[PDB]
């Protein structure tokens, strides 16, 4: 019945699941805080779940509190509970006495009912009063916040929404942001828990296949507690426990090639819809059909059938995702392909839609167009619209600049303006690349260079600003 | 006065539960394992989510079911503080139990509530984690914050389907001694749309208000458009007869255009004599009519045009 | 300065022309000292707004009126409902001695919802509920064009006033008087052209006259308004271009029609205006038989529907012209 | 140096050379800055509407509006999302293109106009006003009704039909016809004289203007490209450099006319994805494809009529659709079926 | 004085007609006196509110004011205010402390789902002290839980003879004169809803110059309801069917301008009138319906009104050409 992570909770500061950089930064900040003439009174840690926020604080406190305690144990962290049945103010007033020989770190992981506006205002006022307190001798205050949202305070409960601007940018408040545990540390901790449970693992004969699952756990999430719970559940369970691409392949094949177990189109359509509604609800399915219908008879069918299929797909698209649209489209596809099926099925490779690649290329084109617009504005005092860039300046201007640069290089006042072209900050290649064709995405590629392109654009913008 | 039929004879063991066989098998293997982790149940309500949780509690605890189970709506009192107080009073109560087994708390309807109180519930679970295991019921898994799903295991359920709905209705009628006919059960299943609770409520209402369970008797109480009338209207050989049926039996009875088109689509989805081409053409026409209605033109002329197009298709 | 529409609005009730029945009924209601909910309907630009404003000015007075009168367009339901509730809940200010000396200021406020027919059924039901809640202290005046668009429960709660379309004589006299007062020099047929373009709507006619006067003032020439400037301001394609388009359609050659349309699209004239002018030319012509008009009506309707969805004007116009040429 | 398109761009109302009546009207309007109304210039793309707006602003506020700066003003959407739209601003006026946003353009317009009004008057230039959403147009109407005193609107559009009636009533409509071939040739000849480009014959400028199809911007771009590619010495046999995507569409038209098969349909669909990846609007692609098909001399009247019907129908489908590929492929398939 | 809707509201269950089944079913509750949760659903203006009020008056008696709280789910104040009012009325100690308390909630179907779950929770909380009679139009839009917590009662449409006799009752208690054509038009427009019938009758009486010696006519009823007059629609149809294009266009425009008749309303009226026509070829009906539906859909999105009217005329003419 007892849980594993509680049994094997960290005992020292060396087995804490957190990166060394964050641990060192927190330790240094906390040590500087304990100094008599400290600069921060409240230490605010804010991060996602399972980041060892309170655990690291407790481990550091166990060694730090005795150092600064004055002459007059187990009261290292006087944590406050948000379900104690105005309590926060009384707790603050009581902790105020916990100074000198009564030194005790204060930890506020659990927060009070801050949903109502009045409660949030009271909490903010109390925090501001604590920060404005003139008492030279005050106890440490540590506030740990876990970030979560469900896409205002209702939408998100991050640090930004919990305290006002005066506290967010307070000159005497240190805010630290944690990071999820990396794969290596999680794997190390999981294998340590294993090394501990070797006895039961050998008794159940699961020692040989532990490495086959641990990696998956380490690759699932960076939450130490959740990973340990999952490992314990897997070790305890005697069964086998853990797709979309296979379902997509089967659905596309049944829609186009058709099923053999059931000869009734209506029954197959109804069963497929009932069993798999989410897969067909997404618009991409239609695109997939458009990308896969030509595979029927390796494209050896009359153009009339293809025209009818495409017209139906367009009509279904115009229906704006109604339940009848998918029914109608699939029934057209099945009926059309059944009338020209010779004897059997030729299960060709299923190709995913190319829409995602087109969207990525469009995003890259937009980034390049923005960079070109910035360069034009900051080097020639010219402003052009996005449509003009896509239609007119996308091709003409790069060609002109390339010709001018080639002439400049060949030469080195008939060409005086030509040599003024600066190779470094002038676009000479057509924006978006040559317009030749786009190949089919045979590979899975369920889905970055966009971030690198944006960084490059920012660097060029800074260079132009320096020039300007 | 009289209690609802559904609550009177709710299933007591996982065997009676039907549908989502893989999830039932997972619950059974968890029960026989003797160690029960946290759950996040998701699915459209009325498919034995809460009932499955209570049946799992039955199979796990047994005699201490009433002393180790607490169902909370989480919004009855419009306050999370009182919910936390109740959870504290329940968990903190000292009851000796055999090793391994832990108390079970069900927090129903966690999807109609904000993220901050989800974090508060996560903190409460973390504090009371060695004695109580939580089963968060919700309608959407993604709505629950990421930490909650990371901590717990997600259980995805789906509709019970007509076969199992009919099966449970046969047992309910057998134990209730209710006179029934096949068309009545078909009508009950059609109105239920996969919801067991709705099916049982409709059956109870039909048995109370009327006697023999017939389609006419069932729809005298359901109040939804009659599928047979819609089928006759759609399959009427002559256009004028279909128009008259639509005007009299449907339009003058107050039925909305959206309901009429939905019933027509549902009827067309299941037909026998209509050819596949005719069926899909009718589906296309119904879909266009639905799109037109949803955009603002919810008038009778749209339904008349749909009927005329359907009749032209049948020619 | 100020738009001529509000500047030259009728002051009192007797200044409203060609509205004898509605004006007389309104005066009878005013004398009765009981103001029920009002629903004004009629073709646009007939003085409904002017009539209601004159009625209010004769009830509260020139100074007090501004406190008891609210005006809303009823377009886009929560917002308008909130503004109406806020206005109604506000306590009525105290009338002054002068206000009570010559005006029998009723103890209620008036809210005028223009374009009431554009509201949906749910919006009209919400408005009816708001009226019922605040019927004691608030009187509503719904201005619309078609009374049939108002749901029966809402319509039954308001006394209805029908406004007749203004005759050409009254509109032309009004425009002439405005022009003389504002010192506007126009050629013969300019005012009639403005009336024809506005389809009898005096609001649009006055706006177009003001725009033409501004253009003439900018020109700096003799400042004699010409029909060409009025059509240019109103966006009406010249009649000669329409005649050439009709001749090309009669020719029937696809290539010639395509070239003419390509040349026309460079002028910038809107295709909707061309479609409307072609509809007017064809429907009201005695040289075409019944079948030709049957077909042209549907063709023009389809082209207008396609254009209203945000489609390429060139393609739609070319398709329409090709279809008409093939009739 | 600066491109010839921008190098010789007129910077004053006196530098204009075509549509002299419009120039005189603008000069008269600038003579009384106080009573400047809200202007709506409508006309074909590339005619010089923006140039006329700039000239009017220079005449009114003086030669200071040509100094422009770009600012990234971020805002919050309805769904609490961070939106970014760049704004081009001058000391006396500002330029915004709400069409770059899309459906969520009302919020940006409202925020920008309110901020500008809060800070004689400032001129807001609404680029691509024809593509604004109806709710955005209603918000504009509200701003005109409220903040007319401090904000003056100068909206330039390709088409006037999409503009709602109240905006037309409240604004001064001005048509901007495309320049004639002779005027384009004269402008190109002036550029040639200023650039020392040898011309064997003057018909080169006429051919360039004809190829541009009334677009002065594109005509100047072709002139510059050909001059640079021909060692600053044009000849009668010098090729006309057309947009690359136009040539791609012409190749697609030839392929469709020649090969009418399913594999040809797949290849054309791939070409369509390639064209779309370069941010070319679907409607523009459809229009260019239809007009290239209609220019084929081997097609009869019935084929042309069917092609134009299908183009109109599929343009309507594109307007009310979500994915452009479906409608373009359907149009191509219908054209192939009718031709075959 | 008081609106005729409440002035003539039934005082006892014996005054409820056309709903004999539900009336006899509920006649047991007044005798026994134990009232469980109820759910009255049916088309509007059939007596659900009248029935519940009569039952409450018969049960409680003179304590109706302090033992019956009537609320509307579509009130101007937020639904949270309605929940707070219900909570205040239920929690407060019973002044008389005799029997349960009744809360009559109306237009419950219009609520959102979450509001319906909230109502179900409130019902569960105060089961022993408060009894709820949910009044709605259709039960199918209610959540299954609320439906299960309440006993269903369906109100059938009122018989036409009942409406006739109630109209005669109103016209005899109120010194008002109504012509047979006017009464027929009022019944047709109401579609069985008694609320609208009474409201229209009261409005028509108000519009009458001297109600003591003046009689209401069908024209008065149509003006009060603001509905298209059948005579105008028939004249427009006759002009379209038996006159040239100029005459038909002029007649349509004149009628629409001088009667404030929208194009959509004219199309619906013409379709309703034509449904009674005896056609020879069945394709004529299909063409008429399809073309008119397309025209109405286009009008819903706006466009040119003159072109739309000409399209209606041409569609009617072309469709009727098939008759010969
Ligand atoms: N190696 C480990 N490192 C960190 N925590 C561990 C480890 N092993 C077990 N745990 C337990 O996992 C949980 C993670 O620590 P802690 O709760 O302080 O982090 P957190 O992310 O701030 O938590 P919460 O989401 O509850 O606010 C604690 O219960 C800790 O006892
Ligand atoms: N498979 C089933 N067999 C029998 N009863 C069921 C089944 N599914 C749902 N029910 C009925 O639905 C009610 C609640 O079930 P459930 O859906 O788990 O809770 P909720 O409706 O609150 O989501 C129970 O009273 C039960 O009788
Ligand atoms: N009956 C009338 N008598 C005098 N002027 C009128 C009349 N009707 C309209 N007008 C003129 O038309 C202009 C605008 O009227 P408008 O507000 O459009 O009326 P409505 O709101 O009824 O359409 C006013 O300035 C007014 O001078
Ligand atoms: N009157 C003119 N004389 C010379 N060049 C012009 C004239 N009008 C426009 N141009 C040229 O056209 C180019 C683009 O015009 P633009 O302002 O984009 O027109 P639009 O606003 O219609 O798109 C400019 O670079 C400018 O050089
Ligand atoms: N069953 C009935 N018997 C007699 N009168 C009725 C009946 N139903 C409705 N009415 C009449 O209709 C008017 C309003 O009824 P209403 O309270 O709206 O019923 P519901 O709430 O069912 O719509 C009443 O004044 C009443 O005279
Ligand atoms: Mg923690």
């Amino acid at each position: 019945g007892e849980q594993w992570y509680e049994k094997f909770k960290p005992n020292c500061l060396e087995q804490v699941a957190i990166h060394k950089r964050k641990l060192k930064d927190v330790q240094e900040a906390l040590d500087a805080m304990f100094l008599p003439n400290a600069k921060h009174r409240i230490l605010l840690l804010s991060g996602p779940s399972g980041c060892s926020k309170s655990t690291v604080i407790k481990e550091l406190s166990k060694i730090l509190v005795p150092k600064y305690r004055q002459n007059s144990n187990e009261h290292k962290v006087t944590e406050f509970r948000g379900d104690c049945i105005e309590s926060f103010s009384e707790f603050l007033k009581g902790a105020r006495y916990l100074v000198m020989s009564n030194l005790s770190l204060i930890l506020i992981e659990d927060l009070p009912n801050v949903f109502h506006i009045d409660t949030r205002r009271r909490f903010q006022q109390l925090i501001l009063q604590w920060l404005y307190s003139s008492e030279p001798l005050l106890p440490p205050l540590v506030i740990c916040i876990t970030e979560c949202e469900i896409p205002g305070i209702d939408y998100t409960f991050s640090a930004e929404t919990i305290m006002n601007k005066e506290i967010l940018m307070h000159p005497r408040l240190k805010r630290i942001k944690f990071n999820p545990i990396n794969s290596t540390l999680l794997k190390k901790h999981l294998k340590f828990i294993c090394v501990q449970n070797m006895k039961m693992l050998k008794e159940k004969n699961k020692w040989n296949k532990r490495q086959e699952v641990i990696d998956y756990i380490a690759q699932e999430t960076g939450d130490i507690r959740s990973a340990i719970t999952t490992l314990q559940f897997w070790a305890t369970s005697s069964g086998s426990l853990p797709e979309s691409t296979i379902s997509y392949f089967h659905a596309i094949g049944k829609v186009i090639h058709g099923s053999h177990s059931t000869n009734n189109d209506n029954e197959m359509i109804n069963n497929l819809f009932e069993n798999s509604n989410n897969l067909l609800s997404k618009e991409d399915f239609k695109l997939g059909i458009l990308e896969n219908y030509n595979t029927f008879n390796k494209g050896e069918f009359s153009i009339s059938d293809a025209s009818s299929i495409v017209d139906c797909l367009s009509e279904c698209d115009n229906m704006n995702g109604l339940p009848e649209s998918n029914e109608y489209g699939l029934r057209e596809v099945r009926k059309t392909f059944r009338n020209i099926s010779k004897q059997g099925h030729n299960h060709g490779t299923v190709y995913f839609p190319r829409e995602w690649k087109v969207r990525k290329l469009q995003n890259s084109f937009k980034v390049q167009a923005e960079d070109w617009l910035n360069v034009s504005l900051y080097k020639y005092n010219a402003v052009h619209s996005f449509r003009n860039i896509t239609l007119e300046f996308g091709y003409y201007a790069p060609l002109i600049r390339k010709c001018q640069s080639y002439k400049k290089k060949y030469i080195l006042d008939k060409f005086s303006d030509i040599m003024k072209v600066e190779n470094g900050i002038d676009v000479v290649d057509r924006i978006g690349g040559p317009i030749e064709a786009l190949s089919v995405e045979d590979g899975l590629a369920p889905l970055d260079h966009l971030e690198d392109q944006k960084k490059e654009r920012d660097r060029r913008l800074r260079m132009l600003i320096d020039q300007y | 006065l009289q209690l609802p039929w559904v609550e009177k004879y709710r299933p007591q063991v996982l065997s009676d539960i039907v549908g989502n066989k893989e999830t039932i098998d997972r619950l059974q293997q968890i029960a026989k394992d003797g160690n029960m982790p946290h759950m996040i149940i998701s699915g459209m309500p009325g498919i034995g989510k809460t009932t499955s949780v209570h049946c799992l509690a039955h199979e796990l605890l047994g005699r201490s079911y009433a002393d180790g189970v607490l169902e909370l709506n989480a919004s009855d009192d419009r306050g999370i503080d009182v919910v936390r107080n109740q959870i504290k009073h329940f968990a903190q109560k000292k009851l000796h139990l055999p090793p391994g087994k832990h108390k079970i708390v069900i927090l129903d309807e966690a999807d109609s509530m904000t993220a901050g109180a989800q974090q508060a519930l996560r903190r409460t679970m973390e504090l009371y984690s060695n004695s109580t295991r939580f089963a968060f019921a919700c309608n959407q898994s993604n709505k629950i914050i990421e930490p909650l799903q990371s901590r717990c295991a997600i259980l995805r359920y789906s509709k019970l389907s007509d076969e199992d709905v009919l099966k449970r209705l046969l047992q309910i009628i057998k134990l209730e001694d209710v006179k029934y006919t096949n068309d009545g059960l078909e009508a009950i299943i059609f109105t239920a749309e996969g919801d067991m609770r709705q099916a049982i409520n409709n059956l109870q209402s039909t048995v109370a208000g009327h006697g023999l369970v017939n389609a006419d008797n069932v729809f005298k109480i359901v109040d939804s458009p009659h599928p047979l009338i819609v089928k006759k209207m759609l399959l009427a050989s002559n256009l004028e007869d279909s128009i008259q049926i639509l005007r009299t039996d449907l339009w003058k009875k107050g039925y909305s255009s959206i309901d009429i088109v939905t019933t027509s689509f549902r009827v067309t989805k299941n037909l026998a004599q209509v050819k596949e081409s005719v069926r899909l053409e009718m589906i296309k026409e119904i879909g266009l009519t639905h799109m037109r209605i949803l955009e603002g033109v919810g008038t009778y002329l749209q339904l008349a045009s749909m009927l005329a197009k359907i009749h032209k298709l049948n020619n | 300065q100020q738009p001529w529409v509000e500047k030259y609005r009728p002051k009192n009730l007797d200044e409203v022309t060609a509205q004898d029945h509605a004006v007389t009924v309104l005066k009878k209601t005013l004398k009765s000292a009981n103001l029920p909910h009002m629903l004004f309907y009629g073709p646009p630009g007939t003085g409904k707004t002017s009539t209601i404003l004159a009625l209010t000015k004769e009830l509260y007075g020139p100074d007090l009126m501004k406190s008891r009168i609210l005006e809303l367009n009823a377009s886009d339901i929560s917002i308008v409902r909130e503004k109406v509730k806020n206005f109604a809940r506000l306590t009525v200010s105290k009338p002054s001695k002068h206000d009570l000396e010559n005006y029998p200021c009723p103890p209620y406020k008036i809210i005028i919802l223009d374009e009431a027919d554009s509201m949906t059924a749910d919006a009209q039901s919400a408005l009816r509920r708001t009226m019922e809640t605040y019927s004691g202290v608030t009187r509503f005046c719904l201005i619309c064009n078609y009374v049939t668009r108002i749901i029966d429960p809402l319509a039954s709660r308001c006394s209805k006033f029908r406004f007749k379309a203004l005759d050409a004589s009254n509109a032309i006299d009004r425009l002439r008087f405005i022009s003389e007062q504002e010192n506007v020099k126009c050629d013969d047929g300019v005012l009639e052209r403005i009336l024809d373009i506005s389809a009898g709507d005096l609001r649009r006619g006055i706006t177009l006259l003001q725009s033409a006067s501004k253009g003439a003032q900018y020109l700096g020439d003799g400042k004699n308004i010409t029909s060409t400037q009025v059509e240019e301001l109103a966006g009406v394609v010249p009649h000669d271009i329409l005649i050439e388009i009709v001749e090309k359609v009669k020719s029937g050659d696809f290539d010639e029609i395509k070239k003419y349309v390509n040349t026309f699209m460079k002028s910038g004239w809107s295709a909707a205006s061309v479609v409307n002018q072609l509809h007017e030319y064809y429907i009201t012509n005695d040289n075409f038989d019944t079948n030709f008009k049957n077909q042209i009506s549907w063709l023009l309707f389809t082209t207008d529907s396609r254009l209203n969805n945000g489609t390429n004007e060139h393609i739609q116009l070319l398709n329409l012209l090709v279809k008409i040429s093939q009739l | 140096m600066s491109l010839w398109v921008d190098k010789y761009r007129p910077k004053s109302l006196n530098a204009l050379s075509h549509n002299e009546e419009l120039t005189n009207f603008l000069k008269s309007l600038s003579d009384q800055p106080r009573d400047l109304p809200h202007l709506l210039l409508y006309g074909p793309n590339g005619t010089g509407k923006k140039t006329r707006c700039m000239a009017l602003l220079e005449s009114i506020f003086g030669p200071g509006v040509y100094r422009l700066k770009i600012d990234v003003r971020q805002f919050v959407t309805a769904s609490n999302r961070k939106l970014e739209l760049n704004v081009v601003s001058s000391p006396y006026h500002l330029e915004i293109t709400p069409s770059d946003m899309g459906n969520n353009d009302r919020i940006v317009i409202q925020e920008l106009l309110k901020e500008v009004a809060q800070m004689r008057y400032k001129c807001v230039i609404i680029n691509e006003a024809n593509s604004l959403t109806k709710d955005a147009q209603a918000a504009l109407r509200r701003t005109m009704e409220k903040y007319s005193k401090n904000i003056r609107l100068i909206m330039v559009c390709d088409s006037m039909s999409p503009i709602i009636a109240p905006i037309k009533s409240r604004c001064l409509l001005i048509r901007c016809p495309a320049p004639s071939d002779s005027e384009i040739s004269t402008i190109l000849s002036d550029v040639v004289t200023n650039e020392r480009i040898q011309l064997e014959t003057k018909d080169i400028l006429k051919r360039i203007a004809q190829a541009s199809n009334g677009n002065l911007r594109v005509s100047l771009l072709m002139l510059e490209s050909m001059a640079l590619n021909n060692e600053l010495a044009l000849k009668s046999s010098s090729p006309i450099i057309k947009p690359d995507w136009i040539i791609v569409i012409h190749k697609l038209t030839r392929k469709i006319v020649k090969e009418r098969s399913v594999n040809s349909l797949i290849e054309c669909r791939a070409v369509l994805y390639d064209l779309l990846a370069h941010c070319i609007p679907a409607n523009i692609i459809l229009k260019e494809l239809t007009f290239s098909l209609l220019d084929v001399e081997t097609l009869n009247t019935t084929n042309k009529s069917s092609i134009i019907e299908y183009s109109s129908v599929f343009d309507e489908r594109l307007s009310l659709g979500n994915k452009a590929i479906f409608h373009l492929e359907g149009f191509i398939a219908k054209v192939m079926c009718c031709l075959d | 004085n008081l609106p005729w809707v409440e002035k003539y509201r039934p005082e006892t269950l014996d005054e409820v007609y056309g709903q004999n089944e539900v009336i006899t079913t509920v006649r047991k509750f007044v005798d026994e006196g134990k009232l469980p949760h109820l759910l009255f659903y049916g088309p509007p203006g059939t007596g659900k509110t009248s029935t519940i009020v009569a039952l409450a008056r018969e049960i409680y008696g003179k304590n109706y004011s302090n033992m019956v709280l009537e609320l509307n789910a579509s009130d101007d104040r937020g639904i949270d205010v309605v929940r707070n009012q219900i909570k205040d009325f239920a929690s407060t100690r019973q002044i008389f402390s005799k029997g349960f308390k009744l809360i009559i909630l109306d237009e419950a179907d219009a609520m959102t789902n979450a509001a319906q779950n909230a109502l179900r929770r409130v019902i569960e909380r105060y089961t022993k002290n408060t009894r709820f009679c949910v009044l709605a139009n259709y039960a199918h839009k209610l959540t299954p839980a609320l439906l299960s917590r309440c006993t269903r009662f369906r109100f059938q449409p009122l018989p036409q003879e009942a409406i006739e006799r109630r109209i005669a009752n109103v016209l005899v208690h109120e010194k008002l004169k109504l012509s047979p054509n006017a009464e027929k038009a009022l019944i047709e427009l109401s579609n069985g809803d008694m609320r609208r019938v009474l409201n229209v009758l009261q409005s028509c009486k108000a519009t009458l110059d001297n109600p003591d010696e003046d009689e209401i006519s069908d024209d008065v009823i149509y003006e009060c309801c603001g509905a298209p007059r059948p005579s105008d629609l028939k004249a427009v149809l006759k002009s379209i069917l038996e006159d040239d294009w100029g005459t038909a266009h002029y007649t349509l425009n004149k009628v629409r301008s001088a009667k404030g008749l929208a194009l959509i309303d004219l199309i619906e009226g013409i379709v309703k009138i034509l449904e009674d026509y005896e056609l020879q070829n069945e394709e004529t009906r299909v063409h008429l319906l399809t073309k008119l539906a397309d025209i109405e859909y286009s009008i819903s999105k706006g466009g040119n009104d003159q072109i739309q009217g000409s399209a209606v005329i041409g569609a009617i003419k072309a469709s009727f050409e098939n008759e010969t």
